[PDB]
Order: C-alpha cells, then structure tokens, then sequence
C-alpha cells in the first residue's frame, strides 16, 4: 500500500503501517517579495512547530523514540465499554476517534504526571541504595 | 528564429574603404561572441576575427592589424543589434565573400551563419 | 600549437554505398557541409555529437588523434564540400561526386 | 560471527553543494555593511592531514553569489535619493578658458539653463560646470548624454564609495575548505587542504585593466586561465610584489547647492580656485619594467622557449574597457595606459611615467542600460595611493608558425575580479550518517 | 583536534570523535528588506529541516539518543567483502562512502522494518502475559 | 500552582513541577510587509533554535527523554561544599544558580565525553562476545 | 511671500494627505512575549522607579495601553492607587 | 483569559529608564505611522 | 484633449464609426519641447 491506504482497514490491520504515515510528516518541498516568497516560508515553519509539539508530548509520557508504547494507566470503563474483539477487528481509527474526542484531554492528564512523574522520582529513591 | 540577416553586395576601387553589416534578431544577443569569416574563390575559409558584444571588444589576427574595424550598435529598445565590419586599405586579394557567424559554446561550434556578402575590387 | 590535416582531397563514390573521411587534428573538432554559393551548416560538433535537425546518415567517431566522418546510404543531394575545423584554423575541404 | 549493520552518527564526510552564505564584517556606505553580523575575534582554522581534494575555479558558485549580491546592494542605496528628471532640458554652454593649461583646452564647459524652484509656477536661471564627456551638441546648445536612454538619479552624498573588507561565512551543516598549496593552479587536486568558518577580508573594489588593492602570491608570479589555447578566454596574472600608483585631481573644486521642489537639492559645480590642470597617475618606471620581466618568464612556459612576446595597447571597445577605470574618493577616473604596455621581449632610467586621465559624472555602472546615476562633485583636492597586484590579458588569435605572441589588456566583466580572490575556497555539505559492518548485535530482551 | 580533523585518520581512530562533528550541526551564529534580511532567514530554516530529517530516521531504526547503535540486520556480503581489519585500520570514511553509495537505499529499507517494526510488535504481544 | 510558582519554593519542593515549566517552552500563540510580519516570523524561528540546542545537549549526556537523569560523574567538592540538607531544603534554584555559574562549563565537559562516550564504546566492546 | 502667501512647508518638505478614511483614535494594545520568555510585573503600591520590588508576579502580556500623544499633560492613562507618585 | 500567577518569597530588581520595552514601543509606532501614509495622495501641486 | 476624425479608408459598413484617427501634443525627452503625434483609437475608449 501507500500513504493513508490503511485508512480503509480495521485498527488491527491498520496498526501495521505506522511508519508510512510517520515519514510524510516533515517535508515534500525537498528542493527549491511575499507571494510564493513568504507563502512557502510561512508553511515550513508551521510544519516544524506542529511536529515538535507531538515529540514533546511523547517524551513527557515516557514513550520517546517509539511508535507503540503501553503505559501504566488503567482503562476506566466510563470512557467506553466494548469487547476487545469489537474494537480491533470490526472498526477503524476514523470511527473510533469520533467516539473518544470527549475524553482525550482527561486521559492526557493521567499520562503526563499521574503516571510518569510519579514513576520518574521512584527510580531516584531506588538508585540511591 | 535565430536568423542573422546580412546586407547586399558591393564593389569599389583599390585604396578605398568598405563597410558590411549584419543584423541579429531572435535571441539573447549579449551572450554570444560574433565572428567574421572570409572565403576566397576556390579556397577554404579564413578567420577575420571576433567581437564581444557586451563591452564591444574586438580581436583580429596579426595579418589584419590596422586595417579591420569591428563594431556593434544597439537601439533604445535593446532588441536589435547591428554588427559592422570596416576594411580600410583594399587590394586585389580582398576580393572574397564575408560571413557573419554566431559562436555557441566553448567548442567554437558555429550553428548559425549569415547569407554572406560578396565584395570585390 | 595546432595541427590539422584531412585525407581524401576528393573521392568520387556513387549513390547507395558508404564512404569515410578522416581528419587528423590535435586538440575539439567539428564537421561542416557547404554547397556551392551557400553558407556552411554544422553537422557534428566535438567530434561525436550531431546537431538537432540532421539526418542520421551522418555520424563520426574518434580514436587517439584521428577523427572519422562517414555517411551511410548516400543520396542524390548529399554531394557537397566537407571540411573539419579546430577553433581559427580550417582546411580546404573535400569534394565528392557520383 | 556473521557481521551485522551498525549505525554511526557524526562521521567526517562531505559532498559538494550550493547555499546562501551570509556575510560578516568588523565593528554609512554603499555596501551596507551595517547589516552584517559582527565578526568574531578568533579566526579558527583546522588543518586536515592526509586528505587531498579537487578544486575548480570558473565553476565556483561563491563567485556567482558575490556578483548578484553587490548588484543588489548598489540599487538598494539609490532607491531613496533624488530623481533628477528636471535636468533633461536644453543647456547653453561656453568654453572655460580662465587660467588653463593647453593639454585642458575643451575639457570643461560652462552651461546655463532654466530650473524649477520650490513653487510649481516659478523658474530660476542657473549655471554649472560640466565635463565634455557628459554633454552632446543637439544640432551641429547641448544636453546631457543620457537623456535618450535612461533617467539619472543621485543624492545622498553622505554615503561613501570606500570598499570595506567582507567575510563570507557558511551556515550550519556546511563548511568551507581552503587550499594552502603555494603553487596552486586553477583546477586540479590540492594536497594541503584546510577548513575555516569564513574567508579572509575581501575588498569589493572595482576596476578594469589592473587589479587594485588585492592579495599577492607568496612564491612567484602565477598565471591562471581555463584552456589557455582558446583565445576567447582571458588570462589572470597575479604579482608577488605590489607596484604603487599615485593618482590625483589637482583642481580645487567648489560645490553649490540648488533647491530644485520641496526637500530636493541638486549639487552643481561652482568656480575653481586657481589653475585648471589635468588629472593623472604616476608610476615608477624601474619597478614596473622589472615585474614585466618576471611575467614573460612564466608566460614562456606555455609557449615555445624562443618565442617573441609583445605587449600592445587596447584595440577598441567602450570607454570602460579601453582604459583603466577606477574610483578614487568619489570621482571616477579613466586613465590612458598606452604607456605601460609598449615593449617587445626576445629570448637570450630612474624616473616616473605619467598616465593622463579623464573624469565623468554620468555613470552606468553595470552593463544594465535603463538606469544611470549622477555623481556629486567633491570639495577640495583628491589623492590616493594604491597597489597594483595583477593584470587581465588577452592573446591575439591566428598565431601560427609558433612565434610572436601578442598580449593586450582586457577586462569588462567584474566576475573575473572576484575569481582573483575566491580561487582558494569551496563549499561542501556535511553528511553525518553512515553504516558499516561489525560484530556486535543488538541484545533482544 | 577540532572540527573535521579525523577526516584524515582511519575509520577506527576517526570514530572516537563523533561529538565534535555532531555539535556543529545546529548553529554558531549564536548572537546576531530581503538582502541579508531574508538571505539569512532562508538558511536558518533549512538547517533545522535537515537536522530533523536525521533524528527522525534514527528513531525509526531504534537508535534515538545514541551515536553508535548496534542493530540486528545481517551484513550481506553482496554489498562488500573485505576483512574486518582491512576496513577499520587502513581506510577512511571518505573512501568507504564511495564504495557503498549504491546500497544504502537497500539497507535503509531493512533497518526500517527488518528489525524495528518486526520487534516493536513482539514486545507488545510479550508484555501481555 | 502554575507557570513559575515554585520559583518561590526550595529546590526539593520545586523539583516536583518540572512539566509545568517544560510545557511552556514551545508555543502559546495557538492560532494567529515587515512590521508584525517579519519580526514575529523571526521570533518563532528563534524559539525553535533555542529548544533544539537543549535537546541536543541532553542526548549527548545520555539523558534524552527524561527530566531527571542520574549521571556517572562524581561531585568534586572544589565546586561547592554544603550539607545535602543545606541544599535541598533551605535554598532555591535562583540562589543556587548564582553560586555555581562559574563551573558549569567545567561540568558540561565532563558529562559530554568523559562519561558517556567513554561508556558508549564499552557496551560496543561487550555486546560482541 | 514677501513684505500673496504660500504654505509653510514648501521649503523644507513635501506633504501627503492623511488618507481620509483612517481614524486617529487610540486603541488599547497588549504586548505579549514569545515562547521561552516571560513578563514579570511588580504589584507594590508605593513602587519607586528602580529598586527591589518584593511582591512580584508573572503575566503573559500587559494590560491595554493606549498610544496617546500629548506634551504637557498625560491623558487617558492609568492612575495610582494609594497617593500621588 | 488574562492569566496571572503570584510568586511568593521572591524579590526582583526593576529599573525604568533602561527598560527595553520602551525603546521598542517607540520605533514600532513611528513605523506604523509611515505605513499608513505610503498609499495616499501626494500634494505636490499645492506648493504654488 | 485629442482631436479625432473618422476612418473611412477602405472600410465595410459593419466598421462605420468604430475607429477614430486622433492627434494630440505629447511630451518629448527634453522637458521644454513637445511633439505632435497621432494614433488610432477604438470608439469604445474615447468620449466626446
Ligand atoms: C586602495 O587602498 C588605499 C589605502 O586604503 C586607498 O587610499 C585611501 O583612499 C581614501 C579615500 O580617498 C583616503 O581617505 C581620504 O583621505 C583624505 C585626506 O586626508 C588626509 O589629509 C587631510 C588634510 O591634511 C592637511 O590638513 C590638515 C589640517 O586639517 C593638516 O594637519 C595636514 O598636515 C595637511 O596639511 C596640509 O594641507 C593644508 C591645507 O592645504 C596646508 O595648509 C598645510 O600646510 C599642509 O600642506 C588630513 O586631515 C587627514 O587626516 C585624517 O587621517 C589621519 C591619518 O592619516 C587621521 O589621523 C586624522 O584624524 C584624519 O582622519 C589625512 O591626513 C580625507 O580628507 C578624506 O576624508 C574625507 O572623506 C571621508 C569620506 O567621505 C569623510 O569621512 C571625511 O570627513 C572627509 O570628508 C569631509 O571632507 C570635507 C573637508 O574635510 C568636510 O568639510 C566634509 O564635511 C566631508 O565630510 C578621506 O578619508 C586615504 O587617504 C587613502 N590612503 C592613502 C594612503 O592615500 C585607495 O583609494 C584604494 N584604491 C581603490 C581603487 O580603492
Ligand atoms: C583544453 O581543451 C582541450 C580540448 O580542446 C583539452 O584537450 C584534452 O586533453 C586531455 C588531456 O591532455 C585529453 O585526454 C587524453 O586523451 C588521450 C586520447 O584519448 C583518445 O585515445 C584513447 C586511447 O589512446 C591510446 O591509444 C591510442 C591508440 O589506440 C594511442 O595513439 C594513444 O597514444 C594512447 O596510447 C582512448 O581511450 C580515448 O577514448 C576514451 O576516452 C574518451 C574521453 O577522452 C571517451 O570519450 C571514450 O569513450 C574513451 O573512454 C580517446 O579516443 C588519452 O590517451 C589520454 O589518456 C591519458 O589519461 C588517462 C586518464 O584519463 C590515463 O589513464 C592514461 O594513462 C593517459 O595518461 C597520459 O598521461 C601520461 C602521463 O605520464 C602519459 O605517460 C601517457 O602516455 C598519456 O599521455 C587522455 O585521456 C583529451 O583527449 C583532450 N581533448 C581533446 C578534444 O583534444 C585540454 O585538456 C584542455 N586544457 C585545459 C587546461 O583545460
Ligand atoms: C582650496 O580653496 C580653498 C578656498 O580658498 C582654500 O581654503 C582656504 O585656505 C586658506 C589658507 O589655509 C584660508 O585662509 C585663512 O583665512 C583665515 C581668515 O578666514 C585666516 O585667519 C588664516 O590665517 C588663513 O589665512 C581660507 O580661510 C580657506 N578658505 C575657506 C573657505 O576655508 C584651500 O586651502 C584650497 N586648497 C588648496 C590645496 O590650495
Ligand atoms: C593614449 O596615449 C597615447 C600616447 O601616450 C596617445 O597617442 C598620442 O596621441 C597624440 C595626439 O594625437 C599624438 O600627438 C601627435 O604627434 C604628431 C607627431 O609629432 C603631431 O604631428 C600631432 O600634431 C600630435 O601632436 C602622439 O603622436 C600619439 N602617440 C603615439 C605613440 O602614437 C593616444 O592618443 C592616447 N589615447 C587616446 C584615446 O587619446
Ligand atoms: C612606445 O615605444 C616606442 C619605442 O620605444 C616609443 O618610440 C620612441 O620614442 C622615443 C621618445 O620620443 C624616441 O626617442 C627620441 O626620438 C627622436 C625622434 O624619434 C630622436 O630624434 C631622439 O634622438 C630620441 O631617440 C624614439 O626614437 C622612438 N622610437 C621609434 C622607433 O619611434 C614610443 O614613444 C612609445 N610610446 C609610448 C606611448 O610610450
Ligand atoms: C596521516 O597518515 C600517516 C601515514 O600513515 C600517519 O602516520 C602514522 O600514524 C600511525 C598511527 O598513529 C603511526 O603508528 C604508530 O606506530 C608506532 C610504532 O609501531 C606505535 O608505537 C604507535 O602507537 C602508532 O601505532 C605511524 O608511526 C605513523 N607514521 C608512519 C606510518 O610513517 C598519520 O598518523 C596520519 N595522520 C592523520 C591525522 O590521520
Ligand atoms: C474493505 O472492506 C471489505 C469488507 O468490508 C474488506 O474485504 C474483506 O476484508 C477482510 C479482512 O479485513 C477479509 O478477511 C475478507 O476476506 C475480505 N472480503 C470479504 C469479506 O468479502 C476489504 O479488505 C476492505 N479493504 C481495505 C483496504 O481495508
Ligand atoms: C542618443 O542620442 C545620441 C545623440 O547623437 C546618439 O549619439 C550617437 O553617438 C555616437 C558617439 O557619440 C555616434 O557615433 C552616433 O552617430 C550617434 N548617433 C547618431 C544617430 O548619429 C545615440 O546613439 C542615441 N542613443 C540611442 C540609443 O539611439
Ligand atoms: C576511419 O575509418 C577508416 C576506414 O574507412 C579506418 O581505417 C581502417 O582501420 C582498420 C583498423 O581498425 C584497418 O584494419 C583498415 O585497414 C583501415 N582501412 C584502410 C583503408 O586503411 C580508420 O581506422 C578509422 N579511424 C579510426 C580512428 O578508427
Ligand atoms: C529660460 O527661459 C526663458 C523664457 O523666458 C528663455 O528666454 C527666451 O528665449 C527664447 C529663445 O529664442 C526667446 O525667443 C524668448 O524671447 C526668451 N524669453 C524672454 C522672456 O526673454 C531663456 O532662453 C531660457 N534660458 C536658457 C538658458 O535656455
Ligand atoms: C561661467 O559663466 C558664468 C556666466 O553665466 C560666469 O558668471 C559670471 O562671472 C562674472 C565674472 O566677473 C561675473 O561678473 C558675473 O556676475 C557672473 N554671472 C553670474 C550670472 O553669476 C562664471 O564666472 C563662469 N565660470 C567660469 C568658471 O568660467
Ligand atoms: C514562602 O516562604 C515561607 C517561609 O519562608 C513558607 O512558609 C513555610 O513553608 C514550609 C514549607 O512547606 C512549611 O513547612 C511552613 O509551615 C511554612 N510556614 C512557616 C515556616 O511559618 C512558604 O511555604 C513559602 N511559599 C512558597 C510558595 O514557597
Ligand atoms: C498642440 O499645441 C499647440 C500649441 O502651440 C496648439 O496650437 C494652438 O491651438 C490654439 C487653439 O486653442 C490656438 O489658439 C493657437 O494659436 C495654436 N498655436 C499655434 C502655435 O498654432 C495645438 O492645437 C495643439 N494640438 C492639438 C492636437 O491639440
Ligand atoms: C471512571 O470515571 C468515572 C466518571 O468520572 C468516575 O466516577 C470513576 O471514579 C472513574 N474510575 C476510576 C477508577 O478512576
Ligand atoms: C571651444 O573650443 C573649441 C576649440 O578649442 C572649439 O572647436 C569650440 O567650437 C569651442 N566651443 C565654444 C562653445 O566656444
Ligand atoms: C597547471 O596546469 C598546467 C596546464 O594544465 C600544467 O602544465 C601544470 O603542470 C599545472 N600545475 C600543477 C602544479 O599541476
Ligand atoms: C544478498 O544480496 C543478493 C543480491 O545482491 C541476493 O541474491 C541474496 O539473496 C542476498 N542475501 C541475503 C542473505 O539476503
Ligand atoms: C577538583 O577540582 C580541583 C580544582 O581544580 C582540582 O585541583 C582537583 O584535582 C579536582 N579533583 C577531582 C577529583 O576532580
Ligand atoms: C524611593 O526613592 C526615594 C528617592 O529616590 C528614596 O528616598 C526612597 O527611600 C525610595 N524608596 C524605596 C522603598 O527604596
């Protein structure tokens, strides 16, 4: 397949092609007044700024340099309740994203400190023995 | 078209001068040297010399020193160039036909030529 | 300095067959074709290439300090003069005729 | 045992590339060096042993960028100055004959005309002195020479034309290599490479037949050209000992100021205090004739060992290329060098020479035609001293029988002036990622 | 030594000075209209884009935050066949780059999946026990 | 608390809120000629260049993806000599920075190579058995 | 013009014509700081010009400042809270 | 949302007449003033 | 102000009144001299 093909498939089969979507997030204007002079220059700075906002998040949750990284936060059923097979084999990332957009900000707070900063200080207390 | 128009024929007495013109019409004139060649009846070509049209600088062999004058002139719309060759002290040997030519690269490959002008004494 | 010499003053091959002309030339080299009372026209520059807009009957190759011009499938109009030039120097060309 | 792939980040490797260098200077003037990052007091330079690179001038891209950058700064400094559109009128001129020598007979004209005042409905009568090279007769009454090709423009006499040394630095991820071989050709392999962060101080001085205020060679006289057998290519000579040349404008000039409308001033030329004499340049006859000897030894190596070598004066062209043209203190000179290139050297006094010069005020700097510029007069007396550090020659073609080569001074293209300073540098791009085989293998966990 | 000195030495001795080549990839203009106004501004955006394209690659191969990174791909001899000592002791990175430039695109495809995407899912299905 | 609150507190209690200071280093202009056109465009490029010079340093010392990173360099008392409790319980980061600003360049050199590059090759020589 | 009139500027400068659909009304303006920077703010009531302010605070950008031009009296500005400073 | 955070226990040094926010407010409204005069009518014929 | 007459030289009747032959005074390259020139204009570009 190619860029965004797995968009059709289910989550289980679409989570085998992460590198394809990940590689096309940086450039594409590889080679070489305001109009067409500052049009471009305003775009290339937004792409770098949007790319660094997500590498920062992944590093804060302890997932730096990875594409799949399971954490130490338990899944509250109040967010959703569906059989694991009814998620990884009969629906898509597009369908699932619309069912969760209300809780991501709640989840993001749990990953940030309530899991990693709680864990980053304990290796300190352990390594001093 | 990259034509190099040339003027008609002429003939005159010995010891007189003569001027022959050559127009450039359809390209970037200021980026290619212009050479002048000469052919005698039943002979090979002969290099008369080159001119740089940006500064206007000539170059002639030792045989023609003091007798030939290559000049150029542009117009206030800068599209047309007129190159002139002037010969001063004519003799019988100068009976020939003269060719405007446009160099193209550092191989001295002359792709375009002028019609040629016959002049005799 | 510059040396240059070409080798059939004038051959007299006829229609159909093919012939070759050889120039010995120190240092680039070009070939021209000139009918009587006409301005020449460029066929082959740098000794190997050919100018856009010429029948592929003409083609040349180089080896050492000897260059070769040869034309395949002669035609009723390919009779003219052929000479080789290096840079200010030229040579009195050759004449071919049926 | 079977070797595996290992990845290295930060290996010393580079390819060739092109970019935009930025410039740096030290500590108002045309080259706008007040918008250049200040240089650092530490010119770090690293030597690279055991490595030989391949240089090639005449294709160096640092030259095609120094050209377009000083053509752009020149225009940036003329955008805010005064437009002289009312100056194309009919002038009424008269010869100047007040205490002149006989060489300046006809070189100065005293013209009078009608100018616009600060009120749209009043005119003023005004006079000023003009050089002969700036006016033409209307019908054999004068007019400025440019009024059928372009419009003139000049104000801002607080901007100087003095050249300032300029360093060209490279951005991050790039480097500048430098050849330290002393007998270096133009192209070929340089076996003593070294790297720097930016070049030495280059002066953007412009000239036509002699290269001025440049850098010298260390061993002997060098002669560089691409395909010296092609007579359509210039030759670049580089001395190893400078030759001095003292030039002057001996007249004592005054400067009027005419309010042409609101907030616009035109700087005319008033009377002259004293005698009217000609401008010139003096060169030492002994030193010049000596270095000309050291040039024919190197010139002989490319041609036969018993060849006759001649020097002649320029053969024709425009005024800019048929003379040695330069700029000394805000005035533009055009000197007749026909007394320097006059000699014949075959195999086997203690005074000076004087070269007469002319002066112009309507300048068309780069061959562009649609925009000229005026040059306001300078108060007092002009004087400068410069080093001659090179030549630009051109060989006469059609020379067979292998004897009597002839050379004449040339110029005209300013890119040859930059190649005489940037022949040592090249720009490369760093490639810091490499792979290689080794024995370690990643620990599966 | 300094910037690019080890360029003379052999691979073995030149691979002990990676930090000096790595530190000079970001800036050096520490403190400092279009000409000289947008000239510089066009350079500083290209230096960042070229630096992030290489940190992205190192992360996809599992080498993020490292300068030497032992992988798990076997060295096919069809790429080259020279004794190990005939590589790390008598040639340079400049020489070896030209002898290998035809296969990096082949290798880069292996590193991207032939180890990491293959291994990133195994730990996923191993930590579930 | 919020952005820069712990600036009042002692080092011990102020080193529990690192993520707050870390999140505000990238943007905050969430959604948005030379004046107000080319100055702002030079502001957003400087913020990125300053944020990448710090992530590069942390990666060279072996600390990438972390906020607290125990190193392997011993603390020479010639830099300072105060009881541990007299540092983490009765002074602040503002006070301590001024008492130490003379030696950071000395310390930074020990972390860069004299600890990590020394350690990076030993794993190389160990994983080849 | 001589002891007929003329505009007063005709011997020093040229005049443009204050384009008639643009207003001169001042409008409050907030000055914000880029990323990686901060703006401190002193909350002392009797604050001098210089010296140590012991009641600091931080903001993302200032209050609304009106760019009012005047010479002898300051207009439409902010007041002190305790007394005259 | 004009956020504002109080910082206990910390005292800082202020100094007007060297504040740099003032030298930037000056040059930024001198420059907006000329930007609004560039595109409108030149009164050249009025000097009569 | 232009001074125009009709073009009636070898026209059909489709073009009766569609072209005008106008003459006027123009500024030359020297600020104090004028020239008298002419040009053809379409009727959709001039008004009486
Ligand atoms: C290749 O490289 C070459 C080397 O760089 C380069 O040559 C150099 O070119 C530059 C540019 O042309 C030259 O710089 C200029 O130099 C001019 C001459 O300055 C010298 O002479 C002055 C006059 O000295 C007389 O008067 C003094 C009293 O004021 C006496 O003390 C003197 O003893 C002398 O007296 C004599 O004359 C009297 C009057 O006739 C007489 O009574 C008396 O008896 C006696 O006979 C000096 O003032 C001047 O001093 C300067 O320099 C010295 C160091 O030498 C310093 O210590 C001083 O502090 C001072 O800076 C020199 O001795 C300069 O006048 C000229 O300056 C003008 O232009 C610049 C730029 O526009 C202005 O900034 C400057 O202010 C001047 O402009 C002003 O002029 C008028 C009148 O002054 C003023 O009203 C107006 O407002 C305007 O602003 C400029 O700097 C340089 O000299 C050259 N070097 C050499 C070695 O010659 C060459 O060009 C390059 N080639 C190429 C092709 O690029
Ligand atoms: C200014 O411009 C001019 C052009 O106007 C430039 O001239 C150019 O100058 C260079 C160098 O001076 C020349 O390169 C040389 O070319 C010759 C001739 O090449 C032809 O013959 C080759 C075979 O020659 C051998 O065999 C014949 C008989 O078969 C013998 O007569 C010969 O003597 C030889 O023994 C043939 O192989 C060539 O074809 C190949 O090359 C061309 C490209 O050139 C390709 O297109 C072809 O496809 C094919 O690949 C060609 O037909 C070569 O013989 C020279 O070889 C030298 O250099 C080799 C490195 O490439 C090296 O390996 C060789 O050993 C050899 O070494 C030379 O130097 C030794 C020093 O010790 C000598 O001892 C040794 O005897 C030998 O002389 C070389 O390649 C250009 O041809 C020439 N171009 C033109 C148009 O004339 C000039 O350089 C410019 N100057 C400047 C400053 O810019
Ligand atoms: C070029 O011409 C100018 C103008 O004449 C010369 O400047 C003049 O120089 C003289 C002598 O230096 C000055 O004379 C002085 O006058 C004062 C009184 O004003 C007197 O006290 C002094 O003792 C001296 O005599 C004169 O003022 C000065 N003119 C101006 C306008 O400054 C200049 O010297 C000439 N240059 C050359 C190289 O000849
Ligand atoms: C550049 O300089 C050279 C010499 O330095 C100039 O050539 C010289 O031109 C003058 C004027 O035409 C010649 O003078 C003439 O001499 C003859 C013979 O005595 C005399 O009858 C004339 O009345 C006149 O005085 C001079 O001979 C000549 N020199 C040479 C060696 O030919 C040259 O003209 C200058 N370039 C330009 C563009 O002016
Ligand atoms: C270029 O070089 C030639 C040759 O060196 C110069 O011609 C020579 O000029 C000198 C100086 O005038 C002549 O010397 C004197 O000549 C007169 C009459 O010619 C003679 O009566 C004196 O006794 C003395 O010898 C010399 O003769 C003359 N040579 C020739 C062959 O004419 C020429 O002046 C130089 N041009 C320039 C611009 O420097
Ligand atoms: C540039 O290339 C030269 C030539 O190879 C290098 O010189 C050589 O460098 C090696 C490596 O240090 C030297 O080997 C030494 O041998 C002695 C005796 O066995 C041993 O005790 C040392 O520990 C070291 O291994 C060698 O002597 C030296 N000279 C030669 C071969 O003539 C040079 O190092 C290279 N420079 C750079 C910057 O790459
Ligand atoms: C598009 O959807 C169709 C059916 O919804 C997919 O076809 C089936 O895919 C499953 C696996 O996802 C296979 O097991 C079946 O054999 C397929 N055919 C059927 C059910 O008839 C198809 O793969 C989807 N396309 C993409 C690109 O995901
Ligand atoms: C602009 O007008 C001038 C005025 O004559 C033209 O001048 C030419 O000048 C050269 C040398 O001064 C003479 O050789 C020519 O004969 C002059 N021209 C003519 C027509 O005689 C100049 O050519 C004009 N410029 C343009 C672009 O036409
Ligand atoms: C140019 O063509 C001629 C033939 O037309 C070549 O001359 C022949 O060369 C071969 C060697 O390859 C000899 O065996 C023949 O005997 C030659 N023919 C004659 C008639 O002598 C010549 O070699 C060609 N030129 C080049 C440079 O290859
Ligand atoms: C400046 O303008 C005046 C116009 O008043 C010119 O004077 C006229 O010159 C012409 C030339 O033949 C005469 O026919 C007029 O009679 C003059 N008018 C007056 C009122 O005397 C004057 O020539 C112009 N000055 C210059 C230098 O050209
Ligand atoms: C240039 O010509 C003007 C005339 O237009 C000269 O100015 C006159 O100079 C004489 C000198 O005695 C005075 O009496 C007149 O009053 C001046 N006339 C004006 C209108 O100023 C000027 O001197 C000449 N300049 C030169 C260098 O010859
Ligand atoms: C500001 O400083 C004061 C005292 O310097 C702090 O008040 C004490 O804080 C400690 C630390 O938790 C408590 O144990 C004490 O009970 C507090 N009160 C005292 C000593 O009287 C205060 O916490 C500091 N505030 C900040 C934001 O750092
Ligand atoms: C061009 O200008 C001339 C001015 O010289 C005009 O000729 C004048 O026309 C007026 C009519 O309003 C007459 O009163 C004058 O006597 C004329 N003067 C001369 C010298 O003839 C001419 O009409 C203008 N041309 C056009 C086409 O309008
Ligand atoms: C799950 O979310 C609900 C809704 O807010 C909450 O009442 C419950 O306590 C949460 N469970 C856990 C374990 O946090
Ligand atoms: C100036 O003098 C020259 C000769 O010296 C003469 O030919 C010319 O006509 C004169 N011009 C004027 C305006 O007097
Ligand atoms: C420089 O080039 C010339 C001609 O190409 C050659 O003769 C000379 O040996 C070269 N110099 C060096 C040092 O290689
Ligand atoms: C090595 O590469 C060759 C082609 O270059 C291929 O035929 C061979 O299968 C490869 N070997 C391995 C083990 O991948
Ligand atoms: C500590 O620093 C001092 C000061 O330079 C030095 O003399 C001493 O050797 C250092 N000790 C260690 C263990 O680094
Ligand atoms: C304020 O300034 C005045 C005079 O400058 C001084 O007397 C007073 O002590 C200052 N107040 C404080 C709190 O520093």
């Amino acid at each position: 397949l190619g860029f965004l093909g797995a968009a059709g498939s289910t989550m289980g089969a679409a989570s085998m092609t992460l590198t394809v979507q990940a590689r096309n997030l940086l450039s594409g204007i590889v080679q070489q007044l305001t109009v067409w002079g500052i049009k471009q220059l305003q775009a290339r700075v937004l792409a770098v700024e949007r790319y660094l906002r997500d590498q920062q998040l992944l590093g804060i949750w302890g997932c730096s340099g990875k594409l799949i990284c399971c954490t130490n936060v338990p899944w509250n059923s109040s967010w959703s309740n569906r059989n694991l097979s009814e998620i990884w084999d009969n629906m898509t990332w597009l369908q699932w994203d619309k069912e969760i957009s209300n809780y991501t900000q709640i989840i993001y707070g749990l990953l940030e400190e309530s899991q990693n900063q709680q864990e980053k200080n304990e290796q300190d207390l352990l390594a001093l023995d | 078209q990259v034509q190099l128009l040339q003027s008609g024929a002429a003939v005159t007495k010995p010891g007189a001068s003569v001027r022959v013109s050559c127009e450039a019409s359809g390209y970037n004139i200021r980026d290619y040297f212009i050479h002048w060649w000469r052919q005698a009846p039943g002979q090979g070509l002969q290099w008369v010399g080159w001119i740089n049209p940006k500064t206007g600088q000539p170059n002639n062999p030792r045989q023609f020193q003091g007798r030939v004058s290559l000049t150029r002139h542009a117009s206030w719309d800068f599209d047309t160039y007129s190159f002139y060759m002037d010969l001063k002290a004519l003799r019988s040997d100068d009976t020939a036909v003269y060719f405007c030519a446009r160099q193209r690269s550092d191989y001295w490959d002359f792709d375009v030529w002028g019609s040629g002008t016959q002049v005799t004494v | 300095d510059i040396q240059m010499t070409q080798s059939p003053s004038s051959l007299s091959a006829s229609v159909g067959d093919t012939v070759t002309i050889t120039c010995q030339a120190n240092g680039y080299l070009n070939w021209y074709q000139q009918r009587r009372g006409k301005a020449p026209k460029l066929l082959i520059y740098d000794g190997s290439k050919l100018e856009r807009g010429v029948p592929s009957r003409f083609s040349g190759r180089r080896w050492g300090q000897e260059y070769n011009l040869t034309i395949n499938n002669l035609q009723p109009e390919d009779i003219a003069t052929y000479f080789c030039q290096v840079y200010e120097f030229v040579v009195p060309g050759t004449r071919l005729d049926l | 045992e079977n070797l595996w792939v290992t990845v290295y980040y930060g290996v010393p490797v580079w390819k060739d590339a092109e970019t935009t260098l930025f410039c740096a200077s030290d500590a108002h003037n045309v080259w706008a060096t007040h918008a250049c990052v200040p240089t650092d007091p530490n010119p770090q330079e690293i030597h690279l042993e055991n490595v030989t690179e391949e240089f090639n001038m005449w294709k160096n891209n640092m030259v095609e960028q120094m050209h377009t950058d000083i053509i752009s700064l020149w225009d940036q400094s003329l955008k805010p100055c005064v437009k002289l559109t009312p100056l194309c009128v009919t002038l009424q001129c008269t010869n100047v004959t007040n205490n002149i020598t006989d060489d300046m007979r006809g070189e100065l004209k005293n013209c009078s005309f009608n100018m616009t005042t600060e009120l749209r409905d009043k005119k003023q009568k005004v006079y000023s002195l003009f050089y002969r090279l700036d006016v033409v007769q209307i019908n054999e009454e004068y007019r400025l020479i440019n009024c059928n090709t372009s419009a003139i423009t000049q104000a801002c006499p607080k901007v100087s034309f003095e050249p300032i040394p300029i360093h060209y630095c490279a951005p991050a991820g790039f480097a500048i290599l430098k050849c330290k071989d002393k007998k270096f050709n133009g192209t070929g392999p340089c076996p003593s490479v070294s790297t720097v962060q930016c070049t030495h101080g280059i002066k953007p001085v412009v000239s036509t037949q002699l290269l001025l205020n440049g850098s010298l060679a260390e061993e002997e006289v060098m002669i560089r050209s691409e395909n010296i057998t092609n007579n359509a290519k210039n030759i670049l000579v580089q001395f190893n000992t400078p030759v001095q040349i003292n030039c002057t404008r001996p007249n004592n000039n005054t400067r009027k100021s005419i309010r042409i409308g609101p907030g616009q001033a035109f700087y005319a030329t008033g009377d002259i205090i004293g005698d009217i004499r000609q401008a010139h340049c003096n060169v030492s006859k002994a030193t010049w004739n000596e270095t000309l000897g050291k040039v024919v030894k190197q010139l002989r190596k490319h041609f036969g060992n018993n060849t006759i070598i001649r020097f002649a004066n320029s053969s024709g062209g425009d005024l800019e290329v048929t003379t040695h043209s330069f700029n000394c203190g805000g005035e533009f000179f055009y000197c007749n060098t026909s007394g320097l290139f006059n000699s014949t050297w075959i195999s086997n006094s203690n005074d000076s020479i004087t070269l007469p010069c002319r002066i112009k005020q309507i300048i068309n700097m780069w061959q562009r035609i649609g925009q000229a510029m005026y040059a306001p007069p300078i108060q007092g007396v002009i004087r400068c001293v410069s080093n001659i550090t090179g030549l630009i020659l051109t060989r006469d073609g059609g020379s067979t029988n292998s004897t009597t080569e002839t050379f004449r001074p040339g110029g005209g293209d300013m890119r040859d002036n930059w190649r005489s300073e940037l022949y040592k540098y090249k720009v490369v791009k760093i490639e810091p990622l490499g792979v290689a085989p080794t024995r370690c293998k990643r620990r599966v966990v």
